[PDB]
């Protein structure tokens, strides 16, 4: 077999170890989850600093001097873009959930405008300019951080969690150098299949573009995507306009860069699969046909869970609340208006 | 090349997603 009996063994208790962990981290889950965390603190305790990336911007609690990446949402806003269950959803799910590549939730609280969701700042931005700024990643650069990504759908996927938003624009990466996925306004908590056209056209699995329903299966086309485009540069399927982008998605032929290892383009033609009784992540052997994979052969998943592996890139700290790794962005004021709006339909937030 | 049409596309900044 390709396995001597201690390998064989070992790799049976590590998958064993995960099974233990992922019912641990369910039950924690499940609590938080049926009893939310709510108004744990108010705007007076935070000064205004600067727009990061619904916005974001950069605040300073008052009394710590800690800095936190505050998420302002009008509620008048998102009303009108039928978006009440989303905001809701994605605040619910981000106090309930606790995994080492997720951005965490600080603080939440609204008054008679706006919701605010005051989550950890990571200043060293996103995955997005770096790979732009860089062009591509080398293999070993993009499987540390595909690596994260597959741990941490292992852990979302078993919470029956879909996050349907993978792409480098939502990664931000930390002061180690360690990916924070960040914005779970598109996740679902999802036990068999759903429907919704959402995501970014990139990065659709061809069974959300189509009519039929779809699983948490579509995180792992994604994930295929994202291990492309870190080491091409570029996605696998691109077009002008996002209908000729869905064409190419639905017929699925992709094409691989001349300097793509034998093993890379394997593993992406297995996660960037049409057929969904073909494509890993969702056989029988689950999450384990990506991490046995031959690409992955040289990472340690549990010295990448613990942030024991020395990480590629270190952004460049220039101070607490320092900007310089974020682009620019128009700033608005934040109006925040007398009269208590869309009461009712946030009770819950 | 792929990466000329890439350019090429007008996809090369940040994507927005969609919902419908």
């Amino acid at each position: 077999g390709h396995m001597g009996n201690a390998a064989a063994a070992k790799k049976g208790s590590e998958q064993e170890s995960v099974k233990e962990f992922l019912a641990k981290a369910k039950e924690e889950f499940l609590k938080k989850w049926e009893s939310p965390s709510q108004n744990t603190a108010q705007l007076d305790h935070f000064d205004r600093i600067k727009t990061l990336g619904g916005r974001v911007m950069l605040v300073k609690h008052k009394e710590t001097g800690n800095h936190y990446a505050m998420k302002i949402l009008d509620k008048q806003k998102v009303v009108k873009l039928k978006q009440i269950e989303h905001t809701l959803n994605e605040k619910r799910i981000l106090q309930a959930v606790n995994f080492p590549f997720l951005v965490k939730l600080e603080f939440s609280f609204k008054d008679n405008s706006n919701l605010y969701m005051v989550m950890e700042y990571v200043p060293g931005g996103e995955m997005f300019s770096h790979l732009r700024r860089i062009g591509r990643f080398s293999e070993p650069h993009a499987r540390f951080y595909a690596a994260q990504i597959v741990l941490t759908f292992e852990y979302l996927h078993s919470l029956d969690l879909i996050y349907r938003d993978l792409k480098p624009e939502n990664l931000l990466i930390d002061q180690q150098g360690y990916i924070q996925v960040t914005d779970f306004g598109f996740a679902k908590r999802v036990k068999g299949r759903t429907w919704t056209l959402c995501g970014t056209p990139e990065y659709l699995a061809p069974e959300i573009i189509l009519s039929k329903g779809y699983n948490k299966a579509v995180d792992w086309w994604a994930l295929g995507v994202l291990i492309y485009e870190m080491a091409a540069g570029y996605p696998p399927f691109f077009a002008d306009q996002p209908i000729q982008i869905y064409e190419k998605i639905v017929s699925g032929k992709v094409r691989f860069p001349s300097h793509f290892s034998s093993d890379l383009k394997d593993l992406l033609r297995n996660l960037l699969q049409v057929d969904l009784t073909k494509r890993f992540g969702n056989l029988k052997n689950g999450v384990n046909d990506i991490k046995n994979h031959k690409w992955f052969a040289t990472t340690d998943w549990i010295a990448i869970y613990q942030r024991k592996v020395e990480a590629p890139f270190i952004p460049k700290f220039k101070g607490p609340g320092d900007t310089s790794n974020f682009d620019d962005y128009e700033e608005e004021e934040i109006r925040v208006s007398i009269n208590e709006k869309c009461g009712k339909e946030f009770t819950e937030f | 090349t792929t990466y000329a049409d890439f350019i090429a596309s007008g996809r090369t900044g940040r994507r927005n997603a969609i919902h419908d």
